RNA sequence: CUCAGUUCGGAUUGCAGGCUGCAACUCGCCUGCAUGAAGCCGGAAUCGCUAGUAAUCGCCGGUCAGCCAUACGGCGGUGAAUU
RNA sequence: UGGCCCUCGAGUGCAAAGGCAGAAGGGAGCUUGACUGCAAGACCCACCCGUCGAGCAGGGACGAAAGUCGGCCUUAGUGA
RNA sequence: UUCUGGUGUCCUAGGCGUAGAGGAACCACACCAAUCCAUCCCGAACUUGGUGGUUAAACUCUACUGCGGUGACGAUACUGUAGGGGAGGUCCUGCGGAAAAAUAGCUCGACGCCAGG
C-alpha cells in the first residue's frame, strides 16, 4: 500500500531553546509499528522516535 | 582455495581501505609459524620506517622448540614496535591486520602497540 | 533464402563500398562467378541462378551458393505514404560489392561449366565473369 | 500506429581532458558506470562521477 | 559446540551372539549385533546360493 | 579403533606399491559427507524432525537442512527451500563411520556387490558413493515407512588409476 | 488365538515327488515344502423357498485306465423364521 | 551432495546501456546517516530546472582502529 | 653481498604447460589436544598451546616459444583538403595523415625499502 507517515518524538511543550515537536517524513509502514532512532531533535540526543 | 592464497587475498582486501600516508605510516604483521614480522612502512615514499620481528626480540626471550608465535612474544614485539617508532617521530599510526582475523595474538600485539602512547 | 531467426525485424539500408578483399577468393569448387558490379541480389535471383546452373549441369558435379541475404527490405504499401509500418516479411536482399564470388561449381568440365556459369549469369542484375581456380 | 518517438536528450562525457588545469571540486568525468576509475587526488561521486580534489593537471594510466 | 550435539560416547560395547565383544566409539553404550563382517557367510552364502542349487538331471535320477 | 590399523600397515604398502619417494605424497581419506535427499520437508515437518533426531542418531552430529540453490518449475521448489538434509562429518568420526560402513553396511546388505570396479571409477579427485541402508540398526526401524534417500560420499587426495580402489580394498570392503 | 488382512482367507508361482496309462509339454489328478493375491458382507438391480422346507454338514453313484466333478443323479445329519 | 575442467559467460527488485570477480554479486553480526545547520567549486546550461561535491559544527551507527555513512551500482519511478 | 621473505610501485602486464633444484636459515604442509574464538554440522576455514618430519602439496630460482599475451616494417583500405567521371549505385586523381587483420619478431617481468648468515 506504501502509506506515507510521520515519525514523532515526545512532545514537551516547554520554554527551552526552541523546544518544539519534531516530526519526520517516512514511508513503507504497512507492518507492525516501527519507532526508529532518528535523532538530532530540539533536545540534541534522542532515541525511539515513535510512529 | 588454498590457505596462503586466502591470506594474500584477505591482505589485498584490507589494503584497499587502509593506506600509508606521510603523516600516518602503516604497520603490517606476518605471523609465520616460526616468527612474527612487523613493518612500519610509508606508502607515499614506498619504504619502511620501523621494522621489527621475532628475530629482533629473540635474542633474550624465545623458545624455538615451541610454536614460535605466542601471545607473549606478540606482547613483547608489540612492546618493542611501540617503543621503536616512538623514538623516531611516529605517534599517529594506521594499524592494519595482516590478512589475519583480529581475534588472536594480534589483540595483544595491537594493544601492546597502544601501550606506548601511539595514536591508534 | 531467408534466415529463420531474426535478431531485429526491420533493418535500414546501407551503401555499397569498394572491392571486397575478403570474399574474393575461391574456397571450394573449381570454377566461380565473380561480380564486378556493386548492388543488391535478392534470394529470388539466387533461386533463379541456382535452378539455372543445377539444371544446366544436370548429370554430375555440385554447385556452391556463396552468399546469404541476412537483411530485409521493407516495401511500403500504396497507402498514401507517410510511415514505415510493416514491410519486414517482404523480399530479402544480399549486399554484393566488386570482387565477391557469388557461385562456384565443381565436377564439371570446361565448356559445360562455361555454359553453366555463363547462362546462370543472365538471371542477375549485375555484370560478372567466370573465374578458374588459380 | 508507429510505436516510436521516445528520445531522451540526456548527456554525459569527458568534461576535462588530459594535461588540463583542474579546480578543487571540478567535475572531471561525467560517466555512466565506471569507464574511468578514480585514481589519486580525485573522488568518485554518488552516481560514479569523478571530481578533482586539488589543483593541477589530470592524467590517465 | 555445546548444547546441541548428541552424546558421542567413547565406551561403546559391541556384543555378538557368538560370545565375541569388541570396543567401538559411538552413540549407544551397548550394541547387540548380528551377522557382522568378520565371520559372515559372504564366502559360503555365494557358495550355497547361485553356485550349487541348480540341478535338473540328478534330481531326476533320485526318484527312479 | 581402526585409525591405528590405518597408520602402520596399509600406508607403507601403498608407499612401496606405487613406488613413491616421500611419505606425504601417499594419499589419505579426507572427508565423507552424507545427504538425505528429500523433496518434501517443509510439509513433512516431523520428517524434518525425523531427520534431525533420527538422522542425528544415524550420523555423529546434527545434520543441516539444505536451502535451495535455485527454483525449478514443475516441482514444489522455491528459492531457499529444504531440499534434502545433509551433514559433513570429519576427523575420527570419519574413521568411525567408514568403520560403521564396514560393520553396518557390508554384511547387512541384501545385495552382495560391495565396492564396484564398474562404479565410482573415474574422477578428478576420486569419490565413492553409496545409496544403501536408509536406517542404521541403532534406530528402531519400523516407524519410518518411507525409504528416504541417504548418500555417503567418501573423498580422497589421489589423482591416479589405482590408489582409491586399493585404499578401500585394504579396509573392510570386499566384493 | 479373542479383532488384525489376523493361527481369517486361500488365489498365483517355484522346488521336490507319487499314481493311472505306449505316452501327462501344450492339457490329468494327488502328496511334501515354499509364497500368502485380492477380499472387512457388497451400488443400480435381481433370484430361491410356506416345514422336515430354507439354510447348513458330509457320504455315495454314474460315465470312467485316470481325471477337468466346485457339475449332475441321489442319500442321510442338524435344522428354522414368516404368510 | 562430492570432484575436475572453462574464469566471468551468473547475478544486480524491473527495460536497456555502461559498470562491477576475493566485487557494486551471495551470507552473518550490530544497526537507523532513509539526520540537523550548512557549504568552497564544477557540469548542464533560453529561463524554469536538474546533477555532483571536497570541507565545518552538533549529535550519533559500525569497527579494535583506520576510516565510512546526508539512502539504494548508476541513469527512469514524476508536476511549477 | 648474493641468496632468503615480508612489503610495494611502474608495467610491454609477464600467465598455462614441460623440465631441473631448495630445506643450514627462512617460508609452507603434516601429526596432538582444545581453555578465548569457531563453523545455519565438521579445529575443513579461524584461534590458542606443542611434538617438531618432510618436500609430497604450496612458494622461490633457471631454461624452452608447445599454447597464451604482445606485435612490426613495407603495402593497402579509409580519410582532410583541391578536383574529375557516371544515368544511378559509385569510382578515379595531386598533396597531407594513415589503418586493421595476418606475418617476421618480442615476452616465462623490471626497479626500491627494511630484518638474518
Amino acid at each position: 500500500v506504501k502509506v506515507i507517515l510521520e515519525c514523532t518524538g515526545c512532545v514537551r511543550k516547554s520554554v527551552n531553546k526552541g523546544s518544539r515537536g519534531v516530526s519526520r517524513y517516512i514511508t513503507q509502514k504497512n507492518r507492525h509499528n516501527t519507532p526508529s532512532r532518528l535523532e538530532l531533535r530540539k533536545f540534541c540526543p534522542y532515541c525511539y522516535k515513535h510512529t | 582455495h588454498t590457505r596462503r592464497e586466502d591470506r594474500t587475498a584477505r591482505h589485498v582486501r584490507i589494503r584497499k581501505k587502509v593506506e600509508g600516508t606521510p603523516e600516518r605510516p602503516r604497520l603490517c604483521v606476518f605471523r609465520s609459524n616460526k616468527h612474527l614480522y612487523v613493518q612500519v612502512i610509508d606508502d607515499t615514499k614506498m619504504h619502511t620506517l620501523a621494522a621489527a620481528s621475532t628475530m629482533q626480540k629473540a635474542i633474550s626471550e624465545n623458545i624455538d622448540y615451541s610454536a614460535g608465535p605466542t601471545v607473549e612474544v606478540a606482547q613483547k614485539i608489540g612492546e618493542m614496535i611501540a617503543k621503536s617508532c616512538l623514538e623516531k617521530g611516529i605517534t599517529k599510526v594506521a594499524f592494519d591486520r595482516g590478512g589475519y582475523p583480529y581475534h588472536g595474538r594480534v589483540k595483544a600485539l595491537a594493544d601492546a602497540a597502544r601501550e606506548h602512547g601511539l595514536v591508534f | 533464402l531467408s534466415p529463420k531467426r531474426t535478431r531485429f525485424r526491420k533493418q535500414h539500408r546501407g551503401r555499397m563500398k569498394g572491392i571486397s578483399y575478403r570474399g574474393n577468393r575461391i574456397c571450394f569448387g573449381r570454377y566461380a562467378l565473380q561480380a564486378l558490379e556493386p548492388a543488391w541480389i535478392t534470394s529470388r535471383q539466387i533461386e533463379a541462378g541456382r535452378r539455372a546452373m543445377t539444371r544446366n549441369a544436370r548429370r554430375g558435379g555440385k554447385i556452391w551458393v556463396r552468399i546469404f541475404p541476412d537483411k530485409p527490405v521493407t516495401v511500403r504499401p500504396a497507402e498514401t505514404r507517410m510511415g514505415s509500418g510493416k514491410g519486414s516479411p517482404e523480399y530479402w536482399v544480399a549486399v554484393v560489392k566488386p570482387g565477391r564470388i557469388l557461385y562456384e561449381i565443381s565436377g564439371v568440365a570446361e565448356n559445360i561449366a562455361r555454359r553453366a556459369v555463363a547462362i546462370a549469369a543472365s538471371k542477375m542484375p549485375i555484370r560478372t565473369q567466370f573465374i578458374i581456380s588459380g | 500506429t508507429k510505436n516510436g518517438r521516445d528520445s531522451k536528450g540526456q548527456r554525459l562525457g569527458v568534461k576535462i581532458y588530459g594535461d588540463q588545469v583542474a579546480k578543487p571540486g571540478a567535475i572531471i568525468i561525467r560517466q555512466r558506470g565506471t569507464k574511468f576509475h578514480p585514481g589519486k587526488n580525485v573522488g568518485i561521486g554518488k552516481d560514479h562521477t569523478i571530481f578533482a580534489l586539488i589543483d593541477g593537471l589530470v592524467k590517465f594510466e | 559446540k555445546s548444547d546441541i550435539h548428541p552424546e558421542f560416547r567413547e565406551d561403546a560395547k559391541v556384543y555378538c551372539n557368538g560370545e565375541l565383544v569388541m570396543t567401538t566409539g559411538g552413540t549407544q553404550k551397548d550394541y547387540t549385533v548380528e551377522v557382522w563382517s568378520g565371520n559372515h557367510p559372504f564366502y559360503l552364502g555365494n557358495r550355497s546360493a547361485l553356485l550349487l542349487d541348480a540341478d535338473q538331471v540328478e534330481k531326476f535320477r533320485k526318484k527312479y | 579403533r581402526l585409525k591405528t590399523n590405518y597408520i602402520e600397515k596399509m600406508v607403507p604398502l601403498l608407499k612401496e606399491e606405487f613406488s613413491y619417494s616421500n611419505i606425504l605424497e601417499v594419499p589419505k581419506v579426507v572427508k565423507i559427507v552424507v545427504n538425505c535427499g528429500i523433496g518434501d520437508a517443509s510439509q513433512n515437518a516431523k520428517g524434518l524432525d525425523a531427520a534431525i533426531n533420527e538422522l542425528a542418531l544415524i550420523t555423529g552430529q546434527r545434520p543441516v537442512k539444505t536451502k535451495a540453490k535455485t527454483s525449478i518449475a514443475g516441482f514444489k521448489v522455491r528459492e531457499g527451500m529444504t531440499l534434502g538434509i545433509a551433514v559433513t562429518l570429519r576427523g575420527n568420526l570419519m574413521y568411525s563411520f567408514l568403520d560403521r560402513l564396514i560393520n553396518l553396511a557390508l554384511p547387512r546388505t541384501r545385495d552382495f556387490q560391495g565396492v564396484n570396479p564398474n562404479s565410482f571409477d573415474g574422477h578428478g579427485n576420486y569419490s565413492v558413493g553409496f545409496r544403501e541402508q536408509s536406517v542404521f540398526p541403532e534406530i528402531k526401524p519400523e516407524i519410518v515407512g518411507k525409504a528416504r534417500g541417504m548418500d555417503v560420499c567418501i573423498t580422497t587426495t589421489a589423482k591416479t588409476d589405482k590408489e582409491a580402489y586399493k585404499l578401500l580394498s585394504l579396509m573392510g570392503m570386499p566384493f
